[PDB]
């Protein structure tokens, strides 16, 4: 029988490889808590988990005794389409006036500094790499692309370079007949020489 | 077509049926006196030729 | 929950029929295909028999027809060995037993 | 237990019918082996035969 | 161990897994070829040199029939169909449109099996009998029947062969058909599915309306061979078995060709990273040829004396064929521009001599197509040089692409390109020097099926000897380069 | 090679490797109770050769 | 007057889950149709309906993704897809695939969709005729639900 | 409980993947050995009672599988086939009608009696007429025949409503 | 029509596929909510249970409930006492009723001998294999097959046909 396995727990397999842990394959024999938790430690930052964990215990039980024992005064019921599962969202992605705009600005620009830049960079890395692991003659990496290639749009390529490759294609059939049948019959027009 | 169509077609396979059938026996009773006639003359035609080469 | 249980009881069903058959008999389709064998029945089959008693005691007079004239013999010259040794036809029972064509046995097994 | 039963299976559509055409199907063939030995003159050694 | 050996074989003959019986089809498909190709080189050998070199008498040329013969019918029958249907198609079929299985498994072994016990029967009674079958791969009676040379039980074998080939062919042929049919992922619709599986749908349509004609034709030979009746005797009608014969003649070549183009489309929109030209034009091209291909099959016989009007109507008919095999050229070419195609890749390269060698078997195919103008080009060797640059330049190169394609992902090893490189121009090259002379040696009138020509012909085989010993340079170095393949380092040091 | 005659006369019996004889079933039984007075006896190990 | 009893389908197992829930297994076994040419043609110069396109977040956001189902073993990546051209800078020839994690936010980057591509398993009572006719209670199932997380159940093949 | 996979029919490992081409490899050499010695090395009957049993296996194979494995996707994967089948057979009898039909459409033939008209009462009728083929025993057997489909298809439509 | 030869719509391509006046009928629906197509001129009937049945193998899967709320009839002849219940299409809950008279076909052999399929034999993943002798016959069968050919092969070649020795 071998080694039967006991359990049907996850393994690594063909069929499933899982979730990869960035965070911890960047963070390697690093700690994580000088950043989550700056300046913090260990005991300290247990103690804290603990009040806050009592707190939250408090709030959430207040919370709960408020809404399970209130007087309903009103009853809202949103209007939806019928065979409709819910309502559409009420909220709006676009900013409307010049403050929404202003304040759309400022976290676009503190997202772009701390959220985006490092996304991109990621990204980058991401593709070299995969250009390394297909290197060293194991996969198809330096035949063909690169920074060189000259990318065109559909319409600049067919206008640039499909329409005077047929206009050559064409005026090369015309005089190819022509020299043909010049050279086959020794005339142009009259089929062969000398004979008729 | 629709099931009648189909009826009527049934009808006509077996008129047709019905024809070659009396067709076929007519047929196979009426030639026997010709066949007969046909053997008696060559029968005829036989011996009067051998008479003759003789 | 399953259906299993209308296949292990299924329901029993009132028809104003002494049975399913008449029931079923009142479909169009059922009685065109009915109709069919009737006509097959009745025009071919009733008229076929007649015919045989009709002509009962009357001949055949059809000409037998010509196959292999008496100077075409020997059919050219032409190989006639069958693929069970002798050289007849295989349902021309009588000319069988004038050329055995069956002593050659072979064994029940390959030995 | 699996006991079978001939009145449920006399009394079944599906097995009249699959019978009466297996016995037909049966007289067809004697029939038709009856018409290739003893009625007809030519064999299979010949043009239209 | 008897455990360990009986499941190894059980494993082998008692599956029902179209991704086994895909990789067993591809090993039976290309030991053929290799037969074949032996045979080949046999008749090569006796072609190039004078004074009956191989055969030494006239009185044994019947070896060289049954050498032509069995090289026809192995390549054909064993080799071709087998790989570009039978490897792929069971092992991407049901892949491509997100399946598990083929419907009807139990069929797929049925017919792999059926192939298998051709192929012994085929092999035993042409290798170990004495005189076997020396009348071409078209059986054509009398010489079939009727002849001294052929008395034996080698040629009854050999025709029950060709039965349990097409036995086989057409249970492959129902299967595919049904499989694509039904067994789609949903959101998957019939014309979207991979171009690859549209050819095969059209291949198996070919096949079975065609392969029963072919059973009446063989077992009407058999007929003729031991119950001596006189169906193509001089009582009998010859032509009418050519009649049926060529009527799964041709169905048999478009069979063989249009998976070869599936194939390359599929290989080509992996390699150059852009969708086809025209996918749908395509797809309806190849079922244009697959239909119009059954209205042709009296272009062999324009010299057995058809009725004039007859001959016109198939010259006609095959110009017609012509047309949409120009319009899928024409969206090769233009799929193949703005491209990323790998610049240093055999898959690349094939399909460059694979387009080019087809076009030019197309052209010369197309003059056959004339009446008229075949009078002169029937039974030559300019019809040897059409249907070799069509099967061996063509079709052949388009496995090589699907080979040099597919073994990386059958077997997880990158593929050796300089090797790879050396195989695929000295077999181009070898087989452009065998080929291209005989072109222009049809139109000087000489003709096809002899082992001992006239000396005019002396240039055309000369060439043709120096294209026979690039073949065996290339076929070594392919079939050296697989068993690399598959073989660890030889050598290692420090440096 | 007589063993594998003796299982296949009953297509639906065990195999080889799942066939227990009395001695065996009542070996595993003694096992099992971890009586304190069962000394386990060493099963016959063989060499290559008798192999 | 008579009584008939229509005789009833006793097949049991894949056929018996088949007509027990035909609703799912439908849903499963579909087939669905894309637009030929000249529907598509007449559907681009359709005209959307009202003007919250211009507002709302649309089908496939960080906060609004596709989600998806499929059914297979826990943890098994899925196979999912577009029909392309979910972009104007994406292709459409043919329909796209894509092996992802499971129960994790995905986002193709060819058309900047968000989805969510998740299993759930089919575990469904042994199809012998023993299957349950009135409601059940959760302790039996507890058990088998248990047993086939511990160690893992057959697959209907 | 159980975990249910696709609706796909996953198939089996079986014996009938070798044993058919076995079957007809052993009837060819059978033709093959008959042809050569003109005598059978295993006996007809024993023959015909190794195919017979060979091929039940069909029978209980699909018993037990549409006992377990069946839905409508594996029914009209089924039904399509058998359309094909029928079809394929269709083609077969269209191939020995060709045969059949090749010489007989062409009317003129070299014939070794006279056919031509005003030299015997009957040389008029020779070519034009097989006058032997039995055809009163053929109409008695289209009869049943014809009686067999009306049957079989009333039967099937009754059964089925 | 080749439409409608072909089975589809037909004229109209928003039609539908089932045609049950003339045998195309929804197997699916028979056996889920039962003939709605004959509920014109068919009834049920309304008023011996199942808990007699409660006991045995297969049914003793059920709840005891389960088979008191069932009731059975002989199934032949109508109830002279049993009421008519009408039968009303577009109801798919009618055809679970538990108040309409039921007649116990589980003596049916088709039901026995698939439930022996599932509980009276031992599992096998292999129909042939569920049957044993019979694949050591066939493959019994096959091996002989094998040496008739291997056999045939070595006369045929050698031209002695191995009866003399
Ligand atoms: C697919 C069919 C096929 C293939 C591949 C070939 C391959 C070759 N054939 Fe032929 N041939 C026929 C089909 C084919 N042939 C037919 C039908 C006839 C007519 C028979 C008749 O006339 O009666 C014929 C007849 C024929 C003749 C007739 C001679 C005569 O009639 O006078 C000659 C001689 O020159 C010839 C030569 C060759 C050569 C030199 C090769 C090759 O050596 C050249 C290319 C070599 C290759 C390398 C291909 C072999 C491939 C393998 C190595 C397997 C590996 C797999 C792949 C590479 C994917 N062939
Ligand atoms: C897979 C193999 C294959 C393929 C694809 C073909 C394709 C074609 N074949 Fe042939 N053929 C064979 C395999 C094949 N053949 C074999 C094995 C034999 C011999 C059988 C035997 O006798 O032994 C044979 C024999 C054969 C003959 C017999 C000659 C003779 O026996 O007398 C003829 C003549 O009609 C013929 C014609 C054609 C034509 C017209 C095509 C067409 O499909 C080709 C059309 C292709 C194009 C035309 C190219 C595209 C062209 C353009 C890019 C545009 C140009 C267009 C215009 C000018 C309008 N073939
Ligand atoms: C001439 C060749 C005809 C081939 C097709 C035969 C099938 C056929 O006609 O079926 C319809 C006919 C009639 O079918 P039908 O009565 O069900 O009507 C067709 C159905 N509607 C009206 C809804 C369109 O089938 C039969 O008559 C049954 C026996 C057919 C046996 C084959 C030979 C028939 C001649
Ligand atoms: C393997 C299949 C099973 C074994 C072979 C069966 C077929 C044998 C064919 C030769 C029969 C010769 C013979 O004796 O005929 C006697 C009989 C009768 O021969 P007969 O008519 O000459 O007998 C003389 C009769 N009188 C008295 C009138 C003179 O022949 C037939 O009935 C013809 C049967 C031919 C076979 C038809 C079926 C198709 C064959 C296979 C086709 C496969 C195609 C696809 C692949
Ligand atoms: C050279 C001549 C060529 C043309 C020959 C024309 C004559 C007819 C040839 C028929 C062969 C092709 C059959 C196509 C499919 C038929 C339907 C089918 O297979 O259904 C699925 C089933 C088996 O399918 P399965 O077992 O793969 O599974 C399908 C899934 N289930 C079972 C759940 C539906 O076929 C049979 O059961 C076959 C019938 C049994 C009896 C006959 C056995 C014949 C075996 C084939 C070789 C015969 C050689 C002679
Ligand atoms: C003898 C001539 C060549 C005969 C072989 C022709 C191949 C026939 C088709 C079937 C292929 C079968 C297998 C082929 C095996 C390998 C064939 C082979 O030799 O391929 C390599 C040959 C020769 O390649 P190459 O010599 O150009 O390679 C040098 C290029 N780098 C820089 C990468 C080292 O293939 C081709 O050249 C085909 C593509 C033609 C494009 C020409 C571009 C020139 C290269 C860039 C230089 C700088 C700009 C110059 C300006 C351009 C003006 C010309
Ligand atoms: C449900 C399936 C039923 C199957 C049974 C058959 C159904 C009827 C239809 C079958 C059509 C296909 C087979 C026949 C086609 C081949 C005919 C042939 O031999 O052609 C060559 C012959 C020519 O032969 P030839 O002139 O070259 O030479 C004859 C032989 N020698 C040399 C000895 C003189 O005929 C033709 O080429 C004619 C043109 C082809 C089209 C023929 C159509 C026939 C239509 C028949 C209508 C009546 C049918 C019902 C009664
Ligand atoms: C004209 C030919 C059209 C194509 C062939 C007919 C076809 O596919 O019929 C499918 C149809 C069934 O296909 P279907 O399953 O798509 O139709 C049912 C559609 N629904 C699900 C909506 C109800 O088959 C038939 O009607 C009978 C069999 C015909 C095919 C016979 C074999 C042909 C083999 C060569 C191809
Ligand atoms: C769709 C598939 C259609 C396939 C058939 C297409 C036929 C096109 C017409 C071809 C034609 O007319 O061929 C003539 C040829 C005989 O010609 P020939 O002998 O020269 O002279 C006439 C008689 N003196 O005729 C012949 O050789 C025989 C008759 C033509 C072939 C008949 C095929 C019947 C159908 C077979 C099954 C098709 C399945 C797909
Ligand atoms: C300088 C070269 C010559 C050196 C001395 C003579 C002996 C040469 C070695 C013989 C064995 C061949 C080498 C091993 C190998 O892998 O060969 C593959 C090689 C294909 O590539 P190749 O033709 O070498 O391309 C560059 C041109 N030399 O070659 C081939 O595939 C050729 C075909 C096989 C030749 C060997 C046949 C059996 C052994 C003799
Ligand atoms: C030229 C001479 C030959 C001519 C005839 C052959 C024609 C060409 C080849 C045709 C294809 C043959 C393929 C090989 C078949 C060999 C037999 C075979 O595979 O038998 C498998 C069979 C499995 O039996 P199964 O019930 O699955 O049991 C599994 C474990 N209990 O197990 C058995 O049957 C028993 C074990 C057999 C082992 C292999 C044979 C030794
Ligand atoms: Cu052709
Ligand atoms: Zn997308």
């Amino acid at each position: 029988l071998g080694h039967m396995r006991v359990g049907a727990l996850w393994q690594s397999n063909a069929n499933s490889r899982g979730l990869p842990n960035l965070l911890k394959e960047v963070m390697a024999a690093e700690p994580i808590y000088p950043y989550t938790h700056p300046g913090l430690s260990a005991k300290q930052i247990l103690w804290n988990t603990k009040f806050n964990l009592k707190l939250e215990k408090d709030l959430i039980s207040i919370a709960e005794s408020a809404v399970q024992s209130q007087t309903v005064n009103k009853v809202v019921i949103p209007t939806m389409l019928t065979g409709d599962v819910n309502p559409k969202s009420p909220a709006s992605v676009v900013a409307k006036d010049k403050y929404q705009l202003a304040k759309q600005m400022a976290e676009f620009q503190y997202k772009k500094s701390y959220f985006e830049k490092p996304w991109g960079y990621m990204f980058a890395y991401y593709c070299d790499e995969d250009r390394a692991r297909l290197c060293g003659g194991i996969g198809y990496v330096g035949h063909h692309g690169g920074g060189d290639a000259e990318i065109l749009s559909y319409t600049e390529y067919v206008s640039t370079v499909v329409y005077p490759t047929i206009f050559y294609m064409a005026i090369t059939f015309v005089v190819s007949l022509f020299l043909m049948y010049y050279y086959i019959y020794g005339t142009f027009f009259s089929s062969t020489r000398n004979r008729f | 077509p629709s099931s009648m169509a189909w009826t009527i077609g049934w009808g006509f396979y077996a008129a047709w049926i019905m024809k070659e059938t009396w067709n076929l026996r007519s047929s196979s009773v009426g030639w026997t006196p010709i066949t007969l006639m046909e053997a008696y003359k060559t029968k005829e035609r036989y011996l009067r030729s051998k008479a003759m080469m003789e | 929950m399953s259906t299993n249980k209308n296949v292990f009881f299924p329901p029993a069903l009132h028809l104003k029929e002494n049975s399913i058959f008449q029931y079923k008999f009142k479909n169009l389709a059922v009685r065109h295909d009915a109709a069919r064998l009737g006509i097959i029945l009745a025009g071919p089959t009733l008229f076929y028999w007649f015919t045989v008693y009709y002509f009962k005691g009357m001949p055949n007079g059809l000409p037998p027809v010509l196959l292999n004239p008496f100077v075409n013999r020997n059919y050219r010259g032409q190989k006639r060995d069958m693929p069970w040794g002798t050289d007849c036809a295989f349902l021309d029972t009588k000319c069988h037993e004038e050329k055995d064509t069956w002593a050659k046995r072979g064994p029940f097994f390959i030995i | 237990p699996l006991v079978f039963d001939p009145k449920r299976a006399f009394n079944d559509e599906i097995f009249l019918c699959c019978s009466l055409c297996c016995i037909i199907f049966l007289i067809f063939l004697f029939n038709q082996y009856e018409e290739f030995a003893h009625e007809l003159s030519f064999d299979i050694r010949e043009q239209f035969g | 161990m008897i455990n360990n050996i009986m499941h190894m074989i059980n494993k082998y003959t008692l599956t029902t897994s179209h991704k086994i019986i895909g990789i067993l089809y591809g090993y039976m498909g290309y030991i053929a070829g290799i037969l074949g190709y032996i045979i080949s080189m046999l008749i090569r050998m006796e072609l190039n040199t004078q004074g009956l070199a191989i055969v030494r008498k006239v009185k044994e040329v019947t070896i060289y029939n049954n050498w032509i013969t069995i090289h026809g019918l192995i390549m054909l029958f064993v080799f071709i169909m087998p790989v570009g249907i039978g490897f792929y198609g069971n092992y991407l079929i049901p892949m491509l449109i997100g399946t598990s299985e083929l419907s009807m498994p139990r069929m797929n072994g049925i017919s792999f099996w059926m192939l298998i016990v051709g192929v012994v029967i085929f092999v035993i009674s042409n290798v170990l009998m004495s005189k076997p079958i020396s009348s071409g791969w078209t059986l054509y009676p009398p010489l079939s029947t009727r002849d001294a040379d052929n008395i034996g039980v080698n040629i009854d074998l050999s025709l029950l062969v060709v039965h349990v080939l097409g036995i086989s062919s057409t249970i492959g042929s129902v299967n595919y058909i049904t499989t694509n049919k039904y067994n789609r992922h949903v959101g998957l619709t019939f014309m979207n599915i991979n171009i690859y599986n549209f050819s095969i749908i059209v291949t198996s349509i070919l096949l079975i309306g065609s392969l029963p004609i072919l059973g009446v034709a063989i077992t009407g030979l058999l007929l003729d061979r031991n119950i001596n009746s006189t169906i193509y005797d001089v009582i009998g009608d010859p032509v009418l078995y050519q009649h049926l014969f060529w009527f799964f003649g041709h169905p048999e070549v478009y069979v063989i060709i249009l998976p070869v183009f599936g194939l390359t489309s599929l290989i080509l929109t992996s390699i150059i990273h852009k969708d086809i030209f025209g996918r749908e034009g395509m797809m309806y091209c190849i079922i244009s040829i697959g239909v119009v291909g059954y209205f042709v099959w009296a272009h062999h016989m324009f010299t057995v004396g058809l009725d004039i009007d007859s001959r016109s109507y198939f010259s006609i008919a095959t110009s017609i064929i012509s047309i949409p095999t120009s319009v899928k050229m024409f969206s090769y070419i233009n799929t193949w521009a703005s491209g990323r195609g790998f610049r240093g890749n055999n898959s690349s390269w094939s399909f460059f001599s694979f387009l080019i060698c087809f076009c030019f078997g197309g052209f010369t195919g197309l003059l056959l197509s004339s009446g008229s103008l075949d009078i002169m080009l029937h039974d030559t060797y300019f019809v040897v040089g059409h249907f070799h640059t069509v099967l061996s330049l063509a079709a052949t190169f388009g496995l090589l692409i699907a080979h040099y394609f597919f073994l990386p992902i059958i077997f997880s090893y990158s593929i050796f390109e300089s090797f790879s490189f050396y195989h695929t121009f000295l077999l181009l090259v070898g087989a452009l020097l065998v080929f291209y002379p005989m072109h222009l040696a049809g139109l000087s009138g000489m003709a096809r099926r002899v082992p001992e020509y006239a000396d005019i012909f002396i240039p055309f085989m000369t060439v043709g000897f120096h294209g026979t010993f690039l073949l065996i340079f290339s076929t070594l170095t392919f079939i050296r380069s697989y068993f690399q393949f598959l073989s660890h380092i030889n050598h290692s040091n420090y440096l | 090679i007589r063993n594998r005659l003796l299982f296949t006369l009953n297509p639906t019996g065990y195999t080889e490797d799942t066939y227990v004889t009395k001695e065996a079933l009542r070996r595993q039984a003694l096992a099992e109770s971890k009586n304190l007075w069962y000394l386990p006896e060493r099963p016959v190990v063989a060499d290559q050769l008798e192999t | 007057d008579s009584v008939h009893v229509f005789r009833p389908e006793f097949a049991q197992g894949k056929f018996r889950i088949d007509l027990d829930q035909p609703a799912k297994q439908n849903k499963l076994q579909q087939q669905i149709y894309t637009l030929t040419d000249d529907e598509r043609e007449m559907y681009e110069d359709e005209p959307y309906i009202g003007v919250d396109h211009l507002y709302e977040a649309h089908k496939g956001s960080k906060e609004n993704p596709v989600v998806v189902e499929a059914i297979g073993v826990h943890g098994n990546d899925v196979f999912t897809g577009c029909l392309g051209g979910c972009h104007k800078d994406a292709a459409d020839a043919v329909a796209y695939y894509t092996i992802v994690p499971p129960n994790t936010l995905a986002v193709c980057i060819d058309c900047g969709i968000h989805f969510v591509a998740r299993i759930n398993e089919q575990l469904t009572f042994w199809p012998d005729g023993t299957q349950p006719w009135e409601k059940v209670d959760f302790k039996a199932v507890e058990g088998f639900l248990y047993k086939h997380y511990k160690y893992g159940s057959p697959l209907m093949i | 409980m159980i975990l249910n996979t696709n609706i796909n029919y996953g198939g089996r490992n079986s014996r009938l993947c070798y044993l058919i081409p076995l079957m007809v490899h052993t009837i060819f050499l059978y033709l093959a050995y008959l042809i050569y010695y003109n005598i059978n090395l295993i006996n007809i009957y024993l023959l015909l009672i190794i195919i017979i049993f060979i091929n039940i296996e069909w029978p209980l194979v699909i018993i037990y599988e549409y006992i377990y494995l069946t839905n409508y996707n594996i029914q009209n994967n089924l039904l399509y086939n058998i359309a094909t089948f029928i079809f394929l057979e269709i083609l077969l009898f269209i191939g020995f009608y060709w045969l059949y039909i090749n010489n007989i459409i062409h009317y003129p033939n070299n014939l070794p009696y006279n056919n031509n008209i005003a030299v015997n009462l009957l040389d008029h009728l020779n070519h034009n007429n097989n006058t032997d083929i039995c055809l009163y025993i053929i109409l008695h057997n289209l009869l049943l025949l014809l009686y067999v489909t009306l049957i079989l298809q009333l039967v099937h439509r009754y059964v089925q409503l | 029509m080749l439409s409608r030869l072909l089975h589809g719509p037909g004229s109209d391509k928003g039609h539908g596929y089932f045609h049950p006046d003339h045998g195309l009928v929804d197997s699916a629906a028979q056996n889920i909510r039962g003939p709605y197509w004959h509920a014109e001129n068919m009834q049920f009937m309304q008023q011996e249970t199942a808990a007699q049945s409660s006991k045995l193998p297969v049914l003793s899967a059920q709840d005891g409930k389960t088979l008191q709320k069932i009731q059975l009839t002989d199934g032949s002849k109508v109830p002279k006492a049993a009421t008519l219940v009408k039968w009303n299409p577009k109801s798919v809950h009618q055809w679970h009723s538990d108040d309409i008279l039921r007649v116990d076909m589980t003596k049916h052999p088709e039901w026995v001998r698939t439930m022996r399929m599932f509980h009276g034999t031992v599992w096998r993943h292999r129909p042939e294999f569920r049957h044993p002798w019979f694949s050591r016959g066939s493959r019994a069968s096959g091996i002989i097959m094998l040496v008739f050919g291997a056999v045939a092969y070595g006369e045929i070649t050698f031209g002695k046909r191995l009866g003399g020795v």
